[PDB]
């Protein structure tokens, strides 16, 4: 299930610190 | 092709670039027509406007002023190329986010959109699915408690009290003291004195007994004529509101029972997850000492043997943004999209999924 997937994406996806600095 | 993101609150607009950590555009959500920064200025031939009041969308067409600036004056990017992600209150009303979706794709032409709640948000930029959100700005107050991305709706706690709230109180307080505030420059002057002195006492009633025997807790602002403005008691009092509406004249309870009232509504078997994840968003929960006060207040009010955990990241002043820059760059969120096809064959209505 996408949901699933995108409740594991937001866990693993590491924050505000994969994000581009300005 | 980059999504964009743009959160509009009652105060102020955040915009910027999906994938950025930070919004690139950040200016008053007012119009006067002139919008933003430059109606602020020219504030003395023109009547200035907040077309979202307490987190709600209510003028609609300076509304529309506000996205047509924050795409081509601040951001100077194409709608049109651009999916573009918006935020919005807990418990907006269907007719508005209708209404949003169909200025989206008819006046900006966007070829995607979606609308998210600014809470679910702020949970994700902590790196959360689940727990409670405490999300407070200029105009409103919400306590969202949140089950793996989903608001739960019985549960949510709507103050009318925030920033904005504030800023008037310590106004009030200031000139009390002997100070006169009362012009509107004399305002953005009051709301600046209070996000750099004021803070939110651990112990209301001793840090009163402190300031009144001694001066330490006394700070100064200096204004530009000279005249140096010095405060005690009144770098405390202003943020204590938020525990203590009545100090307003507001009969609700302060943010730290509405946080507890809020784990209540919901299922005894979630609240255990609630209590251990309390994340603060917002401009309002900026104050230095905030954390630690709801802790404190949060222990007094839950079970003796709750774990207990307040979680205030230094970046909240923008963590509903940065909550959306985190999903609309995801690659398990690129199906999630409201495309322009869907739009043009189904209508507004198509936002309710
Ligand atoms: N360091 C600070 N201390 C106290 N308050 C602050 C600080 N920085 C910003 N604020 C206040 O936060 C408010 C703006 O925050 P935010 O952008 O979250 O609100 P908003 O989204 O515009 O409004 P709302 O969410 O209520 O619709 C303003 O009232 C501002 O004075
Ligand atoms: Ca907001
Ligand atoms: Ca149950």
């Amino acid at each position: 299930s996408l949901h699933s997937a995108l409740m594991e994406a937001i866990h693993s996806s590491g924050g505000r610190e994969k994000l581009r600095k300005v | 092709t980059t999504a964009l993101v743009c959160d509009n609150g009652s105060g102020l607009v955040k915009a910027g670039f999906a994938g950025d950590d930070a919004p690139r555009a950040v200016f008053p959500s007012i119009v006067g027509s002139y919008v933003g920064d430059e109606a602020q200025s020219k504030r003395g031939i023109l009547t200035l406007k907040y077309p979202i009041e307490h987190g709600i969308i209510t003028n609609w067409d300076d509304m529309e002023k506000i996205w047509h600036h924050t795409f081509y004056n601040e951001l100077r990017v194409a709608p049109e190329e651009h999916p573009t992600l918006l935020t919005e209150a807990p418990l907006n009303p269907k007719a508005n986010r209708e209404k949003m979706t169909q200025i989206m794709f008819e006046t900006f032409n966007v070829p995607a959109m979606y609308v998210a709640i600014q809470a679910v948000l702020s949970l994700y930029a902590s790196g959360r699915t689940t727990g409670i959100v405490l999300d407070s700005g200029d105009g409103v107050t919400h306590n969202v408690p949140i089950y793996e991305g989903y608001a739960l709706p019985h549960a949510i706690m709507r103050l009318d009290l925030a920033g904005r709230d504030l800023t008037d109180y310590l106004m009030k307080i200031l000139t009390e003291r002997g100070y006169s505030f009362v012009t509107t420059a004399e305002r953005e002057i009051v709301r600046d004195i209070k996000e750099k002195l004021c803070y939110v006492a651990l112990d209301f009633e001793n840090e009163m007994a402190t300031a009144a025997s001694s001066s330490s807790l006394e700070k100064s602002y200096e204004l530009p004529d000279g005249q140096v403005i010095t405060i005690g008691n009144e770098r405390f009092r202003c943020p204590e509101t938020l525990f203590q509406p009545s100090f307003i004249g507001m009969e609700s309870a302060g943010i730290h029972e509405t946080t507890y009232n809020s784990i209540m509504k919901c299922d005894i078997d979630i609240r255990k997850d609630l209590y251990a994840n309390n994340v603060m968003s917002g401009g309002t929960t900026m104050y230095p000492g905030i954390a630690d006060r709801m802790q404190k207040e949060i222990t007094a009010l839950a079970p003796s043997t709750m774990k207990i955990k307040i979680i205030a990241p230094p970046e909240r002043k923008y963590s509903v943004w940065i909550g959306g820059s985190i999903l609309a760059s995801l690659s398990t969120f690129q199906q999630m999209w409201i495309t322009k096809q869907e739009y043009d064959e189904a209508g507004p209505s198509i936002v309710h999924r």
